[PDB]
């Protein structure tokens, strides 16, 4: 739903290790990377099925 | 952990590795039954691995257990992390040994000097990705109130402490939440956050476990 899909993957300030999907605006596609479990923004999604979904 | 050494095998017989898949936090045993980590390492099918050294090789040595209960306290905080702390019931004692054991609850809230041992599987580098196989250990101290407010101003509550050292260059990072920060063998704190890892002036702060020894204790005791 697109200004979710421009935001900048982050991994906030919290340390666990989970990867998630972002979309990516200039390559298209939804790339993988790691979330620290709290914070960071709405471009984190839980699969790249759900990711290209919202984002492609 | 970015920085430090690779622990002697089996010398944190406390650290537990909590797995859905992957490693995604870590955790201490306090007894038989019960694990401690951090609130925002919740998932609702965990798996505690207790007795690994190297996370991806099966070598013997390992305990394997389904967490039954996870209880987060009542006043987890999502937005400022104040209160991050879970317990978290195994569905079967452990069996303890040499290479299996727990660590003592705090006496009282060490004061600031005081050296702590940090260990965790997490991110080893500031830059990038590199996942040690190997559980790594790090030597740091408690910093003073003023020095931790003062590098993360405003959001310092009094369930926080600062660890570590402002000139950078050492310092936990992603997947060691949940993790045992132990100052002279009791358990002073939790691995919860901090501005990127091992950045100057960016130290790294914990859940301080001392303020929650009554909750702990009763929780047990009612289930």
């Amino acid at each position: 739903v697109r200004e979710v899909c421009s935001e900048q993957a982050e991994t906030g300030p919290c340390r666990a290790m989970i990867s998630r999907w972002y979309f990516d605006v200039t390559e298209g596609k939804c790339a993988p990377f790691f979330y620290g479990g709290c914070g960071g923004n709405r471009n984190n999604f839980d699969t790249e099925e759900y990711c290209m979904a919202v984002c492609g | 952990i970015v920085g430090g050494y690779t622990c002697q095998e089996n010398s944190v017989p406390y650290q537990v590795s909590l797995n859905s898949g992957y490693h995604f936090c870590g955790g201490s045993l306090i007894n038989d039954q019960w694990v401690v980590s951090a609130a925002h390492c919740y998932k609702s099918r965990i798996q505690v691995r207790l007795g690994e050294h190297n996370i991806n090789v099966l070598e013997g040595n390992e305990q394997f257990v389904n967490a039954a209960k996870i209880i987060k306290h009542p006043n987890f905080d999502r937005k400022t992390l104040n209160n991050d702390i879970m317990l978290i019931k195994l569905s079967s004692p452990v069996k303890l040994n040499a290479r299996v054991a727990t660590v003592a609850l705090p006496s009282s809230c060490a004061p600031a000097g005081t050296q702590c041992l940090i260990s965790g599987w997490g991110n080893t580098l500031s830059s990038g990705v590199n996942e040690p196989d190997l559980l790594q250990c790090l030597d740091a101290p408690l910093l003073p109130q003023a020095d931790c407010e003062a590098s993360y101003p405003g959001k310092i509550t009094d369930n926080m402490v600062c660890v570590g050292f402002l000139e950078g260059g050492k310092g936990s990072c992603q997947g060691d939440s949940g993790g045992p920060v132990v100052c002279n063998g009791e358990l002073q704190g939790i691995v919860s956050w901090g501005y990127g890892c091992a950045l100057p002036d960016n130290p790294d702060v914990y859940t301080k476990v001392c303020n929650y020894v009554d909750w702990i204790q009763d929780t047990i005791a009612a289930n």
